[PDB]
């Protein structure tokens, strides 16, 4: 070759994973969440760096600082609310991503699914720490209750919770730590995302039908670059629709109250992206049992590849699993509802059944349904 | 016969990408101004007298 | 054998300007590229804003 | 001035009349058996709601 | 002792077979298979005819998926015509690998 | 070498004499 | 575990997506806060920056902010010899420091109204229905004098003196100062101190919505333009067979 | 290491395509959409809808009870007695 | 060759870009 | 290949630039500054993140903050003086790097 | 750059943020640097190719 810009620079060749790569033809709109997922990481990042251009990480100021970012600083208001709302998007998008590989057998790519899982739980920590930075009532108490949930571990726990906090409570110590970790996790995450993409570039993307598309492969550049741009268009639409017309709507917490350590919102709860886990945690009487169960809710994901029973990696051609699949999402929705509910009889009893129904759907129902379907097809 | 509006537009401005981009630069300018103007006006209309712009009179120069 | 080939009826998918089995597309399609490129130049001009 | 009138009107509607009967019995039940733990507050809580829904819509066209 | 029960499964099986829409796409049960290592070797063992056919049917399929359109009612795959053409090939491949595994015990 | 080095970097988080000063003193 | 009554979606000029704040309301309300409320509740993040936001001129607010620094002035902040003039000074803290503030109101701590609207669950509606909500204790109920009964407080009791009453103050123009009329104006000024960006943001919304209605359709066409070849495509299979 | 010349083997398949500038991008969209959207929604609805319907009932009942048991302060046990 | 006339419209674009955009 | 760990994972192959790579024989001690260069980048970072685990970025405090890192915080003193000094090294190393490039014409690349 | 007329808080927090984020960006660069260098290997004191000695 001569003057083929792409392969000339070795570096520029590496970028032809966007332009020349084999892309399946058929391909639901669902896939656009991978790309969108990465737009969200970049958005969050630029926003973060501008917010962290005018934020301070101290008990005294933090609150003020954020409050100053939204009032005297020029266009810091949208930057901050874009930031907050963004993260909602980032999660909404992540849970579409996981649903699509729960449905279509994308998780077949073991390697790629274990990086995903790492990705998902990294992004979870970042969102947990970033919400406390502001240092508002909700934040303050939420980080106490969660962190302390770690003190359920029998031998260490207790010592360990105090290490993490850098003291006996959540004072300055802890709030600067979160600022530092929040800032450096998304930069570590970016390398994982690229390691994720790496593996996934070795086998290409699955499809609705669940079958190899090597017989029908499209250039990513011509087609997918427009689709992606279009998906951004809608993505930003939702971000701005949220951030411009209903700033607070999706940010349940109304606690714009500076944290007072004796004071408590009797209604303490993580934002929407964590509710599922929360509800599953309350269903167990015992503290430790809850924490394990909390972990398993999320960590349960890596086990699905082993759980797969069918011969059709595609759910598309399998009724019964489509039916339980959907239920689990609606069970998931049910559990998110419990998260903002008084922890009283009515919700208790519901949540408990929901929590068992979630684990059933993942651990026992679906697996069986997989077999059945195989035996109906005579497979 | 004459060229459709688009064909005229085409051959004057969009054959050469140099002219095309020139266009776009120009366009982006002109557009911004009319949008704003028109978009602003629309918005102010919907809140007549609710905005300081409307209300400055009251305490201004006596 | 490779002569009993026909290209399929595209009449539904094509358009007004170049639907004329028996007439020139050269003096039709001058505009057709304009109109498509017009769309591009507009988008790129709004986005720029 | 404004507020005070519109409130009354609102409690003059057939659904306000109807649900004020629970307030009336409440108040008397409670005042006569004063030692009881019965809350008349809880009874009032239904009336108020229905009064106020109404109030809102009308009361607004009256202010500046 | 299956006379009434197993002459009725065909009814659920038939039900189920059209339920799963792959029916409609022009595909057949063998083309829906998860392509794994054993399936892969069975595939390779297919005749030009058998084999090229699978390529077209998946070609036509992935084309419909891409456009979200179903094939005409007249042109669908009918359960009574279950070409289990992969089965034969697929069996052996497994057969051979089971043996190999077993021969490796001790 | 590694052991102390690592240990110092973790105690750096454990609990600052600043805070710990007030601990247990009421 | 007491039922809590909830705020109406009270008719507000701004309830709507494009609706904006009514400054005259702001203006009025401001005075309400300043005369009715300055006494116990603070607004720390509010500077004497109404100018354009409240239609008070810079001379108007300068003056308005001068007298507040002459009486409450930086002598409560720690500027020994400070008097009239300055504009970067924030609204004057009712008391030296919170502990005092509870003593003046007997254990209770007058919440900073800066963010009340956005802080407490339920927005301006709640704030309006609280102030305007004060009814008779319920048969068989007991009340410590501070514990006035309010129909909309979580615990069904608040330490709040006559928040607002008819003819509490007087506005420049002549707006009829009704308990409620005043509260409509007070809430609005609060809405604003809670979210100063309220109008600009709605304004951008409009811009974002028109634009987005031009890009969404435009970019869609671009998507079909390209992909058309594929979706217009037809296939043929001709084995030698 | 090459993704385009190495995917798979395909014999005897002819493909016919047309250029973007010769066709229309929006092919009887209303017409196709209605029928196609209709036809697949109706093949989705049964598989998808249910569980959500379920949730809704659960939601509704679930909230009723709460408000009752809690608002029915006298619910548990009566007043007169 | 065509580079002058093309470099001159690329010239112009940058200029109008800056001018406007900045 | 089978069970050649290195090229199995594609990722782990990318790491064989360290182990398997063609490296010239003859090679002054000067080239160790590349590697050390990275060493320093990694040390500053680990150090930075811990200091920025107890530092505040305000007029009032910043001086105090550093002062507090070096006094009350356990092993914060070395971390900070390791971070300061490091950066010296980092530069001392950098300028060896560029010297070498200047002298042997590595800059041909 | 200063965020005002002098170097008060505004500037001080900016440097904190850019100091923090530069090194991460720089690591990407380093690796990019390494990438290019891996395509022609390390020169020597003699100045001649060593391909005959590796
Ligand atoms: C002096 C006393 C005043 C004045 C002039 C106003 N308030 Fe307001 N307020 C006061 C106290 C002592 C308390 C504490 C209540 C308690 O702990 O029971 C309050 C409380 C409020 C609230 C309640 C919010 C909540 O905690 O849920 C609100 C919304 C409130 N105060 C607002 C408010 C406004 C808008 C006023 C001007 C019209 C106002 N208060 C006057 C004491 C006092
Ligand atoms: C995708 C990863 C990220 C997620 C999920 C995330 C999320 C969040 C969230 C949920 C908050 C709380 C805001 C509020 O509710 O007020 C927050 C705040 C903050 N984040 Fe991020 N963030 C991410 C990346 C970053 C990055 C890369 C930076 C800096 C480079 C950053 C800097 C900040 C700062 C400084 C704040 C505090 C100011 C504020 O409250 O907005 N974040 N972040
Ligand atoms: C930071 C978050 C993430 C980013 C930025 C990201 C990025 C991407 C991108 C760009 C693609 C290619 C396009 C696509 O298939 O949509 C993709 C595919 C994939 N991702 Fe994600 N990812 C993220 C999180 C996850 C999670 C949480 C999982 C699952 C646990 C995961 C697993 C997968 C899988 C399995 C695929 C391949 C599916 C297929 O195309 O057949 N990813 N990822
Ligand atoms: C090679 C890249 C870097 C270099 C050259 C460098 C250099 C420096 C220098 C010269 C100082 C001043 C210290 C003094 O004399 O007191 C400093 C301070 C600081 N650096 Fe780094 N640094 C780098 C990377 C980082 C990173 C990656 C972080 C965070 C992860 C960081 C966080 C800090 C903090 C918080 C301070 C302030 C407290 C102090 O003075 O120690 N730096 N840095
Ligand atoms: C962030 C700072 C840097 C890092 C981490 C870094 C890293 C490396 C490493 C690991 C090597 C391979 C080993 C060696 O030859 O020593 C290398 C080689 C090289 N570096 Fe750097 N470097 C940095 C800065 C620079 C600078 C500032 C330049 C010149 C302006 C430079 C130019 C070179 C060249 C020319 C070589 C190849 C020499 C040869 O072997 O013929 N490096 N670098």
């Amino acid at each position: 070759m001569t003057n083929i810009r792409k392969s000339h620079p070795l570096m520029k060749i590496v970028n032809n994973a966007f332009i020349d790569l084999p892309a399946p033809s058929n391909i639901s709109s669902w896939w656009n969440f991978g790309s969108l997922l990465g737009i969200c990481l970049i958005l969050q990042i630029l926003t973060g760096l501008f917010l962290a251009m005018h934020y301070t990480s101290d008990t005294t100021t933090a609150f003020s600082s954020v409050t100053h970012i939204c009032r005297d600083v020029n266009y810091g208001w949208i930057i901050r609310y874009m930031h907050a709302n963004g993260a909602s998007m980032f999660f909404i998008c992540l849970y579409m991503h996981v649903g699509r590989g729960l449905y279509y057998g994308s998780y077949t790519f073991l390697e790629t699914w274990n990086i995903g899982v790492i990705l998902l739980l990294t992004v979870m920590a970042t969102a947990f720490m970033g919400y406390v930075l502001p240092w508002g009532q909700m934040s303050f108490w939420g980080a106490t209750v969660i962190t302390n949930l770690l003190s359920a571990i029998p031998y260490i726990g207790t010592n360990l919770v105090e290490w993490i906090w850098g003291g006996f409570s959540v004072d300055k110590a802890t709030l600067t730590r979160f600022f530092a970790f929040h800032f450096i996790l998304p930069f570590i995450i970016m390398a994982i995302a690229m390691v994720h993409l790496l593996f996934l570039h070795e086998t290409g993307s699955n499809n609705p039908t669940g079958i190899s598309s090597d017989v029908d492969k499209i250039p990513f550049h011509p087609y997918y670059t427009i689709k992606d741009i279009l998906g951004a268009l809608l993505l930003i639409l939702a971000l701005m629709l949220l951030v411009l017309f209903a700033p607070d709507l999706l940010g349940d917490p109304d606690n714009y109250t500076p944290a007072n350590p004796l004071n408590t919102p009797p209604h303490i709860k993580p934002e929407w992206y964590f509710l599922f886990a929360y509800a599953i945690l309350r269903s167990i009487p015992n503290k430790l049992g809850g924490v394990l169960a909390l972990a398993f809710s999320i960590l349960i994901l890596a086990l699905i590849p082993l759980l797969h029973t069918s011969k059709q990696r595609s759910m598309m051609f399998r009724p019964l699993s489509q039916c339980l699949f959907w239920a689990l999402v609606a069970d998931l929705l049910t559990l998110t509802w419990i998260g903002g509910q008084p922890v009283e009889h009515p919700y208790i009893t519901i949540g408990q059944l929901a929590s068992v129904l979630y684990f059933l759907l993942i651990l026992v129902l679906m697996p069986t349904a997989g077999t059945i379907e195989n035996k109906l097809l005579k497979w | 016969v004459a060229p459709t509006l688009t064909a005229r537009l085409y051959s004057l401005l969009f054959r050469r990408t140099s002219t095309f981009a020139l266009t776009i630069v120009v366009g982006a300018l002109f557009f911004e101004r009319a949008f704003d103007q028109g978009a602003d006006a629309i918005y102010e209309h919907i809140n007549e007298g609710k905005l300081w712009k409307h209300i400055k009179h009251k305490y201004e120069n006596k | 054998s490779h002569t009993d080939i026909k290209v399929p009826d595209f009449s539904d998918y094509r358009r007004p300007e170049v639907l004329d089995s028996t007439k020139s597309s050269k003096e039709s399609s001058e505009a057709r590229k304009g109109f498509s490129y017009l769309v591009t130049a507009t988008t790129t001009v709004g986005v720029a804003y | 001035d404004p507020l005070t009138t519109v409130r009354e009107q609102c409690e003059q509607l057939e659904k306000c009349v109807k649900a004020r009967e629970r307030l009336e019995l409440c108040d008397e039940r409670v005042s006569s058996r004063s030692q009881t733990e019965e809350d008349c507050t809880e009874e009032l809580l239904d009336f108020l709601h229905a009064r106020d829904h109404c109030v809102a819509h009308k009361l607004f066209n009256s202010l500046k | 002792a299956v006379s009434a029960s197993s002459r009725w499964l065909e009814g659920i099986r038939k039900w189920y077979y059209n339920a799963a829409g792959f029916n409609k796409l022009g595909l057949m049960r063998d083309d829906t298979i998860h392509e794994n290592d054993d399936v892969k070797e069975a595939i390779r063992r297919l005749p030009e005819n058998l084999y090229d056919d699978r390529v077209f049917r998946i070609k036509r399929a992935l084309d419909l998926s891409m456009r979200q359109q179903i094939l005409p009612k007249e042109q669908w795959t009918k359960y009574e015509e279950d070409k289990s053409y992969l089965e034969p090939y697929l069996k052996e491949v497994i057969r051979e690998r089971k043996e190999r595994e077993e021969w490796a015990k001790k | 070498a590694a052991k102390n080095v690592v240990s110092q970097f973790v105690s750096s988080m454990s609990a600052s004499a600043d805070v710990l000063a007030m601990s247990k003193i009421e | 575990s007491d039922l809590e009554l909830h705020p109406p979606s009270y008719p507000w000029s701004h309830r709507g997506l494009l609706s904006s704040l009514d400054h005259t309301s702001i203006r009025r309300g401001f005075q309400v806060y300043k005369q009715v409320c300055s006494s116990c509740h603070s607004m720390d993040y509010v500077a004497y920056r109404h100018l354009v936001g409240v239609c008070y001129t810079e001379d108007e607010a300068k003056a308005l902010a001068e007298e507040v620094e002459v009486q409450d002035g930086p002598n409560e902040d720690g500027e020994m010899f400070m008097r009239p003039g300055k504009l970067s000074d924030y609204f004057p803290k009712p008391y030296p420091n919170p502990e005092a503030a509870r003593a003046a109101n007997n254990g209770a701590l007058p919440p900073d109204l800066s963010y009340i609207v956005r802080a407490r669950h339920g927005g301006e509606d709640y704030v309006f229905s609280l102030l305007t909500g004060y009814c008779e204790p319920p048969t068989g109920v007991s009340l410590r004098e501070g514990l006035y009964f309010n129909p909309y407080f979580p615990g069904q009791a608040i330490g709040m003196a006559p928040p607002i009453y008819n003819e509490v103050l007087e506005f420049d123009d002549g707006t009829p100062a009704t308990m409620s009329q005043v509260a409509k104006d007070v809430c609005t000024f609060l809405r604003w101190a809670a979210e100063p960006e309220h109008d600009h943001r709605k304004r951008m919304g409009l811009k974002m919505l028109l634009m987005m209605g031009l890009l969404l359709p435009l970019v869609y066409a671009m998507k079909r333009h390209k992909w058309s070849v594929l979706k217009s495509r037809k296939l043929a299979y001709r084995p030698p067979k | 290491g090459r993704q385009f010349g190495h995917l798979t083997r395909v014999r005897h398949v002819i493909t016919y395509s047309l250029s973007p500038f010769e066709q229309r991008a929006f092919p009887h969209y209303f017409s196709k959409g209605i029928p196609n959207v209709l036809r697949r929604t109706r093949a989705c609805i049964l598989r998808v809808a249910p569980p959500f319907v379920a949730f809704y009932l659960v939601y509704t009942w679930g909230t009723q009870e709460f408000e009752k048991s809690k608002r029915k302060n006298p619910a548990a046990y009566e007043n007169d007695r | 060759r065509n580079w002058v006339p093309t470099a001159q419209l690329w010239g112009a674009v940058g200029a109008v870009g800056l001018v406007s955009a900045t």
